[PDB]
């Protein structure tokens, strides 16, 4: 499981209704996976990281110097779209757990697959 | 460039299932349908590079395999089935596709944190009956809510009708653009489906 696909199963579209929480990630073994970076691809996912949930799965993960939002002109900032791109797409948690907020269960994630069924 | 024959000859090579569970109707997309599909969604609609792409009931992974050679910035596949993902998983190193993911999940039961979180919806569903519906309609109404932009599917052309009038009651755009059919395994002769294309009012 990716970074981005963490933020994506967590996310909620923020509107005029009550705030939304996202899963939380505890890992137990990690991998590198290189990705072809795209910059094109990670900026245009940039606006739509929810970057809470993203910092707390960064955190848990043990990353470090994880950028704290978009920075000025960051479409044409190569080093932050890079950074963006490994801590996105290259991160890969292979086991672990996602905890609900709603209900405090733990999902499995194990070979990099959630596991959501009930 | 990806050529539609080299598409397809690479999807021919896309391994199947181990031991099909029947009752979840797997079997994989046939590579001639799996190529002239994602052809399409690319060259056509230029739905898929640079996208962020969901493939739901995603099974061995053709429609996924294939997505991610045509340069999606991340495609993720949904399964219900363990094994299914394992197979899937194997194919992804096979083709030394490393921007693809994959969740375990029930797609009729997904939260709504799925909502309009993938560009684009890409689905080969089942057809049996669950709860008064057809599948595919259950994964369709899960699939136009996670898609921003479009949502491609294979339903029978027997219930063309029936997924035009519930279109036109959820105020989605919808455009029949392939007429196809394919065998089904052999336990199971020939099925005649629609692919189709939904999309959104601006
Ligand atoms: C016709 S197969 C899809 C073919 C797939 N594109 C492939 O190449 O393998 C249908 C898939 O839907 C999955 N499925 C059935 N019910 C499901 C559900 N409720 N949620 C998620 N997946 C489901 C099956 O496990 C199966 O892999």
């Amino acid at each position: 499981m990716k970074l981005l696909t963490h933020n994506l199963l967590s996310s909620h579209v923020r509107g005029v209704g009550s705030r939304g929480f996202p899963l939380r990630l505890q890992a137990t073994e990690v991998r590198i996976c290189p990705v072809e970076f795209n910059p094109n691809f990670v900026a245009r996912m940039i606006p739509k990281v929810e970057w809470s949930a993203f910092l707390e799965a960064a955190d848990n993960l043990r990353l470090i110097q994880v950028p704290k939002g978009p920075v000025e002109g960051y479409e044409e900032n190569e080093e932050f779209l890079r950074t963006m791109h490994h801590l996105l797409l290259e991160v890969e948690v292979i086991e672990g757990t996602l905890q609900c907020p709603e209900s405090g269960r733990m999902f499995p994630i194990s070979r990099g697959i959630p596991n959501m069924l009930l | 460039k990806v050529r539609l024959k080299e598409l397809e000859s690479r999807l021919q090579q896309v391994d199947g299932f181990e031991k099909p569970k029947l009752l979840l109707e797997q079997y994989p997309t046939r590579p001639h349908i799996a190529a002239c599909m994602l052809y399409t969604i690319h060259n056509t609609y230029d739905d898929i590079e640079n996208k962020v792409v969901a493939d739901l009931g995603c099974g061995c992974g053709v429609l996924s395999i294939g997505t991610a050679m045509l340069g999606a910035g991340l495609c993720v596949g949904f399964d219900i089935d363990e094994d299914a993902l394992e197979i899937f998983n194997r194919n992804a190193e096979e083709f030394e596709l490393t921007n693809i993911d994959m969740v375990q999940c029930d797609v009729c039961l997904l939260s709504n944190r799925m909502s309009k979180s993938f560009d684009t919806v890409i689905m080969n569903p089942p057809f049996g009956t669950k709860n008064n519906k057809g599948t595919d309609m259950a994964f369709l109404k899960t699939a136009l809510e996670m898609a921003r932009t479009a949502v491609y599917s294979l339903h029978k052309s027997s219930t063309r009708e029936h997924v035009q009038k519930k279109a036109a009651e959820w105020k989605i755009k919808i455009d029949i653009i392939a007429e196809l059919r394919y065998d089904l395994p052999a336990s199971y002769v020939d099925i005649e489906v629609d692919l189709i294309r939904f999309s959104f009012h601006h």
